[PDB]
């Protein structure tokens, strides 16, 4: 969140917290209540957000669903939409804690890793991500349309 | 940090004797595997990730340990399964060079089942997991070379235990 | 909640933590072999 | 570079050796004397050390 | 019972493998000396009614109060009893050395020894001293130093299973002391 | 109907072995049947008579030299004019049967010493034995050996054809008569000289007294103690030597044990009884998260089906098919073998392993706290501060009494 | 384990006799039919999960009835055990050719077996299409040697024989 | 053992009185439901092969590391014995709701399963969890609401069985913890 | 048992030959009669199998209540402790008859002992005759005065070392009473 690295930003440089950032852990928590509105839009949308997230990805990356793809058969394709309701949650948790710090230890952390040894093309669950985003950003206003889209690109960014 | 040639050379010297017959007659009989292990060791190199990848699908991969709770749910700690489970199919293959299983509790097994307790890994499906991957390798390197292979395998985990 | 819970901090972690009792690296307290059998009482011959 | 010290990164990660420990092992690395030892002299591999 | 064939299936259905081929050097090796194993076998139950003899009487000259009245070799019928546990001792010992395990030793002769020999009264370290001797007489039988019989037998190495027999009276010396 | 019919009926008519005699544990080890056949080689007939020998004695030393009632009852059997019944009947009224187990035994021994030797079973219930009691006090012990194997227990478990065996049934009319059975023919070693203790009682192993135990459970209902199931036992005769994850075998009792290592063990199987209690209620639902979409992604996946081999061409490419009942579904080697890795896996087995590895870790030290006054303690642990009071002044738990002298 | 190590001890044992010359020369031949009867441990070991797909989707090709809902193999859980149970019995084929005997097939899969797959309603002529179908697939001088395809099939029909 | 007339004897017997008209108010009722109590046994005899099934199976969906090599329940043998045992425990509780007394359960089935499973190494846990899918089934059954299968029945009220055969299956569970 | 007499250590890298800082004076001088008194020990525990089993029922047969059925030795577990303890306190004399010195004997096998006997309902009156025929049959194998059994000793005297065993058996018999 903005307030734990906001601490370990200060507390390795030996002293307390500047107004720099004591004004914006102020800021951050009268933006709370705006936060927690956001995150509950997309808390009670994962039916329509992922499968509609799923949706696009299979009409843009046909390979990967078709015999062959790593998300093949009914097992797969259940595991493809599952990773892309992870990462919604994640989005979810970055909202309220202000940053992707909870989406960076987790999902983005040495994610490469993981898919490279999974099989899975990693440029294909971008593509997954970045359909969500597109039916994230459908379903609120254009003040929290800039908020919600712009944690699902930061996990676009880390992901390839 | 011993082979087979400088076990058999420490023995003898750790006497103060020369390389009688009976030392002689071990180093003869590495060197027959000599071509063996290199061989062995050249497909391990190979086929690296993809033993890795077939072990943990074999093993762990959907038991619960992977799912939320698990010991293995984040992806930081996904990933560094098989970054662990890198070196047990790497040191593994050193011990089947050399011959020796001394570089394995020298740099492995130490600290290890130690070490585990302390994160809180579950050594029993660690365990599991280079069974897994042992029994893999014995696909590739053939079934003596799988048996060489094999014999260190289950020496990391017999002290991991 | 899962009962194996794990060690470390920061987010992905379980509320315990590192080590489980924050020392990654334990300094060890046991003793040497002759007189981990001296404390025992019973190793007085041997 | 994609560069990887898995074996330190865990040994400092868990606390097994020091930074210190990890710092003198990368010191003792290829991957740095081959970037800040080999094309240079002894004189000034004391002074970029 | 198990053999040194299904010890290695039972070990590898607890890693629920298939017995690959690290496994089968392990009894591909067995079967290579398999020729040797039956040449030590037939060096025990060749002298196995002598070696009775010889390795209970060696535990009345050291424990004599054995055949003292009130012992536990003083009546006959008592005395005929201590013949025959030395021999299907040495009956059980030889079937683990046939098979390479020592399951049927541990599931048929120690099963329940130890609270027997209680039971019975039997002094448990003289027991020991009856198990020991045929320890001391199979390994000169099976390396063939027997100071008074000598076999005829192919010549080469043989002190693994010197080895394995010793480990074995070990098994049945430590389940009833 | 897993199991149609008992062993005490007989085998009908079309199977060699009875249906409760085949997955028990009658197929591992040496408690079957060496029934005799009709005519037989006379090495083949001293098969049949060792096996009498160790059965109806049980493991008793015969002493070979004398044989002396036995050989007239030997050859009426090597004629063939004398059963199996009939020869089992009449070493059970010889001397050499009377001076083993009945001239030192009580009656309650010598009556759970026929259920051993001539039936299979132990006794199961306390006025079974109440019938055998009146039947010899009444009728003498020649009519009683005749009216203890002409009932109708013998004629149908064994016929007049087999010789007697431990019959490992199955089915248990009593829970107990498991835990007695395995108690009375003690393991593949112990004889009933050794078990009821007529040598170390008899002056020179001669004469001596048949004492009994286990003459508490036949009187009131109370089950064997496990420690006489388990350790000098047939069960491990005929083990299985499986893989067994918790190991049934018990550890050998440990020299000094400590109060401080069982009162961290018995808060040890309460934490993880407490969790399994707890994660047994979340199981095979909540704990897939793969689970939820199973209605969306096998529905989806239900485009574009391919009857023969060579399809999904893909823009002109070979890409082809595998069409099986597994990769259809998208599975592979590692999708059927990921049940047979659930020990190290699994979260609810994670926690029922250690439950009964740490509590037959405890139900051994806890029962070798039965020694107290002189024994010789030891501090193996570093003498941490971590100690619990002795406060036990007044009443803390008091089991309910609510009929203190009532009167 | 019923194996030729344990028919001559259990019955050596039952008499009270040492291994005499009749029951050494039984191992004689543990050294030259055990020159082939692992090598079908071998192939069969680094070929098992190739085999077990190859004969498991003939047991749903041949009956294509069990995907239907209410019978065995109905779901996705079902299927995948039933792809388990084949690996099984592929599993104990290879423990019974490196033990000797039967010994594996008879404690472990076939005991009980009568009472499992009538109670749990599987078709047991469904297991026998799988594995009568791996014996047909058997090429003998190209799958092993000719000697140990003889082995590794004698195993195979008498778990068959078991089933049925 | 004794049924639901013979309880109220041995009860009675103890300060040696007739049974009188005051005790009787029970058994007179006990036979006025008597047709609802051969109603209620019918319908769990009648599903009792498939009641073992649902249960063995339903502990193994909630602990799937039984049939891993190592659980409990894994080979032919261990499966097929563990529903011998389902169905033994399912038979004596159909014998004790149709006595209406749990004195034929506590003496011949479940005096002394608790040592008999510590020997053999079966997890008592997950015993509980075989029971407890026996108890929700029976209580179901009863009254008629199992979610796959109706029966005929007549109408009115059966809670009451559905209760005292809920208490054979808790006696089941506090038997063998 | 080793610790009794002290080794001297002549090799290198001990620690003890060079950086002992003492030699064993007391134990120095026990070997100045050291001959004599293992002489002693090994003519006790040669007898050692038969002296337990005539003291133990030495006592049965002048104390006739013992193997009396609701006597203190008429089962057989409490038969088979019974001689397993008289085994061990002849062991904890030969300690220290060996040692030369009874500091052996009152911690390990006399500290709370007599709490014990009174804590199990063991007949003091009569282990205390039990432990006086082992002080009379100890002093007449020592001396080689026994009457069915010599043993070829050097030409000597040992007596003050027969008085001295027999200062450790009622050392043990007053620690009871
Ligand atoms: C299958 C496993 C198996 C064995 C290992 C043996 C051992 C054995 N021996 C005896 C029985 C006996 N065993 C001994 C033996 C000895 N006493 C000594 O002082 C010596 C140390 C030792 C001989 C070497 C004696 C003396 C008896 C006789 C007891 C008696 O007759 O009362 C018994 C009780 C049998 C009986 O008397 O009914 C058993 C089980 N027999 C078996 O069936
Ligand atoms: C006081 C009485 C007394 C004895 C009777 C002997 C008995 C005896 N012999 C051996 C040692 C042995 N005992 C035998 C036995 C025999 N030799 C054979 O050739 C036959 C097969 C069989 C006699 C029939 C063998 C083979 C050895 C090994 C060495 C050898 O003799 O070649 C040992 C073990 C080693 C040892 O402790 O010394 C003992 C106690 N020693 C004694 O102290
Ligand atoms: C049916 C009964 C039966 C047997 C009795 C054995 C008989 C036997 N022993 C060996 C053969 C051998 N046996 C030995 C064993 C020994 N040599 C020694 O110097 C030691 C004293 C002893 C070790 C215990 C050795 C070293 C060989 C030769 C190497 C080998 O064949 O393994 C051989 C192979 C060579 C030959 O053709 O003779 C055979 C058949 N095998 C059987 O099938
Ligand atoms: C350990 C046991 C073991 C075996 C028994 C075989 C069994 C086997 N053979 C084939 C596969 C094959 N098997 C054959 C052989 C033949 N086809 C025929 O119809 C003739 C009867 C026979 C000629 C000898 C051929 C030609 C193929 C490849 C094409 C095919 O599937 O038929 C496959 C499918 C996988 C593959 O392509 O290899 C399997 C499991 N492999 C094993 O690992
Ligand atoms: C030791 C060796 C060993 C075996 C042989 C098997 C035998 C076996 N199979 C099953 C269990 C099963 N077996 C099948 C198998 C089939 N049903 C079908 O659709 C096909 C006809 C067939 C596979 C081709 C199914 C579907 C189940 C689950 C039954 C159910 O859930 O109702 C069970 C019950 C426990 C479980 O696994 O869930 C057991 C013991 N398991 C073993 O451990
Ligand atoms: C008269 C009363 C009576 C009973 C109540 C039952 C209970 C019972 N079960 C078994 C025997 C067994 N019981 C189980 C049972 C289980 N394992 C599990 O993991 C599950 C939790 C559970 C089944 C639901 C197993 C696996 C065995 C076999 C163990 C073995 O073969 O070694 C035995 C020993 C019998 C034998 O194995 O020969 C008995 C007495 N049988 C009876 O006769
Ligand atoms: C992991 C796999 C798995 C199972 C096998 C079942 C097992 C199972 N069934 C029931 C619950 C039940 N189980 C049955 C049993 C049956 N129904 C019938 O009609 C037949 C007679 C018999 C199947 C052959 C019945 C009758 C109920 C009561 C509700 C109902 O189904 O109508 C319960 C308790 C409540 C519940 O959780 O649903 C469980 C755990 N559930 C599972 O999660
Ligand atoms: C030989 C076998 C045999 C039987 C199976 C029963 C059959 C049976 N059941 C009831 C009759 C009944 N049975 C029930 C029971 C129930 N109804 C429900 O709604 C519940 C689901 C269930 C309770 C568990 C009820 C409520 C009646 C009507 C009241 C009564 O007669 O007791 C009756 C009396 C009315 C009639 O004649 O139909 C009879 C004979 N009796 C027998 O002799
Ligand atoms: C190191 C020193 C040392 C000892 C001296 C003994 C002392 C001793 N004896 C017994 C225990 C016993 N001791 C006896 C012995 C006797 N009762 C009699 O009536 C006879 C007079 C006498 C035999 C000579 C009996 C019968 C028991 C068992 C008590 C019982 O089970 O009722 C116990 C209890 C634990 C046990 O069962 O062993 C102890 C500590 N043990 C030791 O560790
Ligand atoms: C009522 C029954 C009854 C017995 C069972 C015996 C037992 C017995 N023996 C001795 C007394 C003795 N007991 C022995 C013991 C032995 N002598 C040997 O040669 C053997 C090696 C060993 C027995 C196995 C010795 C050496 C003496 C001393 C007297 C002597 O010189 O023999 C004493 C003590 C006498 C005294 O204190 O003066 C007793 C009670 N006596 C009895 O009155
Ligand atoms: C919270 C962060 C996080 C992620 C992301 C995660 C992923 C993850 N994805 C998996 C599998 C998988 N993932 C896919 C995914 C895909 N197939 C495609 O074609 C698409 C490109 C893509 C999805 C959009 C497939 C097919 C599998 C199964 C692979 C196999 O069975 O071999 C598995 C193994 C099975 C499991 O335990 O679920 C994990 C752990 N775990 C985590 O903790
Ligand atoms: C060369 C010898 C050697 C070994 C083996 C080694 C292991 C080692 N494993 C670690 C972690 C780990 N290891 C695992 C492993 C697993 N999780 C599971 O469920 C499986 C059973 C298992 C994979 C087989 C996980 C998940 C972590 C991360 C733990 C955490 O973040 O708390 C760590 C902590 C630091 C880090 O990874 O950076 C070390 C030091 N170090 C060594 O020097």
């Amino acid at each position: 969140s903005i307030v734990t690295k906001s601490i370990v930003n200060a507390d390795a440089e030996a002293r307390y917290l500047s107004p720099g950032e004591l004004d914006r852990i102020k800021s951050f928590v009268l933006s709370g209540q705006r936060r927690l509105r956001i995150a509950q839009t997309l808390t009670e949308n994962r039916e329509r957000i992922v499968k509609q997230g799923g949706q696009q990805l299979f009409q843009r990356r046909p390979d990967v669903v078709s015999p062959g793809g790593n998300a093949y058969g009914e097992e797969m394709t259940a595991t493809c939409l599952r990773d892309l309701d992870y990462y919604l949650r994640l989005v979810t948790y970055g909202i309220i804690a202000g940053d992707v710090t909870p989406i960076e230890e987790i999902g983005l952390v040495g994610v490469k890793e993981m898919y490279s040894a999974l099989g899975t093309p990693i440029s294909g669950v971008a593509e997954g991500i970045r359909c969500m985003k597109d039916v994230a950003c459908s379903l609120l206003s254009g003040e929290d349309a800039a908020e919600v889209g712009f944690y699902f690109d930061y996990t676009l960014a880390a992901m390839q | 940090m011993q082979d087979a040639i400088t076990s058999v050379i420490n023995a003898a010297d750790v006497q103060g004797k020369y390389l009688d017959a009976n030392s002689v007659e071990k180093l003869r009989g590495y060197f027959q595997t000599g071509e063996l292990r290199v061989r062995a060791a050249a497909t391990i190199a190979a086929n690296a990730a993809t033993i890795i990848k077939e072990a943990v699908a074999k093993s762990l991969l959907y038991s619960d340990i992977t799912r939320p709770g698990g010991n293995m749910y984040t992806t930081r700690r996904y990933a560094a399964c098989i970054r662990d489970l890198d070196y047990y199919l790497r040191y593994a293959t050193y011990g089947m060079l050399a011959g020796d299983p001394s570089i394995l509790d020298e740099r492995v097994l130490n600290g290890l089942k130690e070490t585990y307790n302390s994160l809180g890994v579950p050594i029993g499906a660690t365990i599991q997991a280079i069974q897994a991957m042992k029994e893999v390798t014995g696909s590739l390197v053939g079934s003596d070379a799988g048996k060489e292979m094999g014999l260190y395998f289950d020496y990391i985990c017999s002290g991991l235990s | 909640r899962t009962a194996y819970p794990y060690t470390g901090s920061g987010y992905g972690s379980a509320g315990v933590p590192y080590g489980q009792d924050t020392y990654g690296y334990k300094a060890t307290t046991a003793k040497s072999i002759t007189e981990t059998a001296a404390q025992a009482g019973v190793f007085n011959t041997f | 570079y994609g560069f990887s010290f898995s074996v330190l990164e865990s040994q400092v990660k868990n606390g097994q050796i020091s930074i210190k420990e990890f710092v003198r092992s990368l010191g003792k690395s290829s991957v740095y004397q081959k970037q800040f030892y080999q094309p240079y002299v002894n004189s000034r591999v004391v002074e970029l050390a | 019972m198990l053999d040194a064939f299904s010890r290695v299936v039972v070990n590898s259905d607890a890693k629920a493998a298939y017995v690959g081929g690290s496994d089968l050097q392990a009894l591909k090796s067995f079967i290579a000396d398999g020729n040797k194993r039956l040449d030590a076998v037939n060096s025990i139950v060749s002298n196995a009614s002598c070696m009775v003899s010889d390795a209970v009487s060696g535990m009345i000259c050291e424990n004599p109060g054995l055949i003292s009245p009130g012992g536990n070799c003083y009546t006959n019928r008592r005395m005929a009893a201590c013949l025959r546990d030395g021999e299907i001792i040495l009956r059980y010992v030889s079937y683990a050395l046939l098979a390479g395990d020592a399951s049927v030793l541990e599931d048929r002769c120690l099963n329940g020894l130890k609270e027997t020999y209680i039971a019975l009264g039997v002094p448990t370290n003289s027991s020991i001293r009856a198990v020991s001797i045929m320890k001391a007489q199979a390994v000169a039988f099976i390396t063939n130093t027997a100071t008074e019989r000598k076999m005829s037998f192919a010549a080469g190495d043989c002190t693994s299973l010197a080895s394995e027999v010793a480990s074995y009276f070990d098994r049945v010396g430590a389940a009833i002391s | 109907k897993v199991v149609d019919r008992l062993d005490s009926q007989p085998s009908a008519a079309f199977e060699q072995t009875k249906q409760v005699y085949t997955f028990s544990r009658y197929i591992l080890g040496p408690h079957r049947a060496v029934v005799a056949p009709v005519a037989m080689d006379p090495s083949e007939k001293e098969v049949v008579l060792r096996a009498v020998y160790r059965q109806v004695f049980g493991n008793a030393y015969i002493m070979e030299e004398e044989r002396a009632e036995l050989r007239v009852m030997e050859s009426q059997f090597l004629l063939g004019e004398l059963s199996v019944k009939e020869l089992v009947r009449a070493l059970a009224k010889s001397s050499t049967y009377k001076v083993r187990f009945f001239e030192g035994a009580v009656q309650y021994r010598f009556i759970e010493l026929c259920f051993k030797h001539l039936l299979g079973r132990a006794p199961d219930n306390h006025e079974e034995i109440a019938v055998h009691m009146r039947k010899y006090q009444q009728e003498g012990y020649d009519a009683e050996i005749d009216s203890y194997l002409d009932a109708g227990e013998y004629d149908n478990v064994f016929g007049d054809d087999t010789v007697p065996f431990l019959r490992f049934r199955g089915v248990y009319t009593p829970c107990d008569s498991f835990n007695r059975q395995c108690a009375l023919q003690g393991g593949w070693a112990n004889s009933d000289k050794a078990m009821g203790g007529a040598a170390l009682s008899g002056y020179n192993g001669s004469d001596g007294r048949q004492m009994s135990t286990m003459i508490g459970n036949y009187i009131s209902g109370k089950p064997i103690p496990y420690e006489k199931v388990a350790a000098d036992t047939p069960l491990k005769s005929t083990a299985p030597n499986w893989y067994a994850r918790p190991n049934p075998a018990l550890a050998p009792q440990p020299a000094y044990v400590s109060a401080k290592e069982i009162a961290e063990l018995r808060s040890r199987v309460s934490k993880l009884e407490a969790a399994w209690s707890v994660a047994v209620k979340q199981s095979a639902a909540a704990k897939d998260t793969v689970e939820t979409w199973r209605a969306a992604a096998k529905e989806m996946a239900a485009m574009r089906g391919i009857s023969p081999m060579g399809e999904a061409y893909f823009g002109g490419i070979a890409q082809k098919v595998d069409n099986g009942a597994l990769a259809q579904l998208g599975n592979k080697a590692s999708s059927y073998k990921k049940y047979l890795y659930a020990i190290e896996t699994d979260e609810v087995s994670r926690l029922e392993v250690d439950l009964e590895e740490a509590k037959g870790q405890l139900r051994v030290l806890e029962a070798a706290m039965a020694k107290s006054t002189p024994m010789t303690r030891t501090a193996e642990f570093k003498t941490l501060t971590k100690n619990v009071a002795a406060v036990t002044a007044a009443e803390k738990a008091d089991p309910l009494s609510k009929r203190p002298r009532i009167s | 384990m019923k194996s030729v190590i344990t028919t001559v001890v259990s019955a050596a044992d039952a008499a009270g006799r040492f291994p005499s010359n009749s029951d050494l020369e039984s191992i004689q031949g543990n050294i030259q039919r055990s020159a082939a009867r692992l090598e079908a441990a071998e192939k069969l070991a680094g070929n098992h999960e190739a085999v077990v797909k190859e004969a498991g989707d003939a047991c749903f090709a041949k009956y294509a009835y069990l995907k239907n809902p209410g019978e065995a193999g109905e779901n996705q859980e079902k299927i995948n055990k039933c792809y388990r149970d084949v690996d099984h019995y592929m599993r104990l084929v290879n423990y019974c050719l490196v033990v000797g005997g039967t010994g594996p097939l008879d404690e472990w899969g076939i005991a009980g077996a009568r009472e499992v797959y009538r109670t749990l309603n599987l078709p047991t002529s469904a297991y026998v299409a799988s594995i009568a179908y791996t014996r047909d697939r058997l090429c003998v001088p190209r799958d092993m040697s000719a000697q140990a395809g003889v082995e590794f099939s004698a195993y195979l029909d008498y778990l068959i024989n078991a089933l049925s």
